[PDB]
């Protein structure tokens, strides 16, 4: 933003702030992976209990 | 702001979420090393001999307050493009050489 | 947290970030019904008495 004028820096800023947009789901979606397992294990040791 | 952020007029009961807590600031400190001096730019721009293209000559600049103001207000100019920066936003960067 | 992330201290960022949508408040949905099912992984297990 101190480099560059308002006209084009959102061009940048756009490449940026889809990147880390999509960073960040990558995360949520291997962990809704990763919590559909141990609800698959607290079932069995719910069971064994 | 509960009622604001479910979309209703009457909220159940427990705990909810809400925006955050940023503890804002209170003033603002800016520090420029020490130089009080200006640039030979009064020199390189209009010495009365340039080089010829095969043997230019390329000259230092160190140790000196920067002031494009005096040079990009020269009407006659026919081109002045930047590309790693812009050409207003010169006048609040340190540079390393 | 959706802005520190993307936009750390930055406010032109925040203002940005309003125009890519309901985006992020997904997230917090999403990684929210991941923290309540934690509590019934284990009031399942060990709490059957």
């Amino acid at each position: 933003f101190s480099r560059l004028d308002k006209v084009e820096a959102e061009v940048q800023i756009d490449r940026l702030i889809t990147g880390r947009l999509q960073s960040l789901q990558t995360y949520v979606t291997q962990q809704l992976i990763r919590a559909a397992e141990i609800r698959a294990s607290a079932n069995l040791a719910a069971t064994k209990m | 702001e509960t009622k604001c952020t479910l979309k209703s007029f009457t909220v159940e009961k427990g705990i909810y979420q809400t925006s955050n807590f940023r503890v804002q600031p209170t003033e603002s400190i800016v520090r420029f090393p020490n130089i009080t001096n200006l640039c030979p730019f009064d020199e390189v721009f209009n010495a009365t001999r340039f080089a010829s293209v095969y043997a230019w000559n390329r000259k230092r600049i160190s140790n000196c307050v920067a002031d494009y103001s005096v040079l990009y207000n020269l009407a006659p100019f026919f081109t002045f493009k930047c590309y790693g920066v812009s050409p207003t936003k010169l006048n609040d960067l340190c540079f390393t050489n | 947290d959706c802005t520190m992330y993307i936009c750390g201290d930055s406010t032109e960022c925040s203002n940005l970030l309003l125009q890519y949508g309901s985006f992020c408040t997904q997230l917090k949905r999403a990684l929210t019904g991941i923290a309540v099912e934690q509590d019934k992984n284990t009031q399942e297990v060990f709490a059957q008495v």
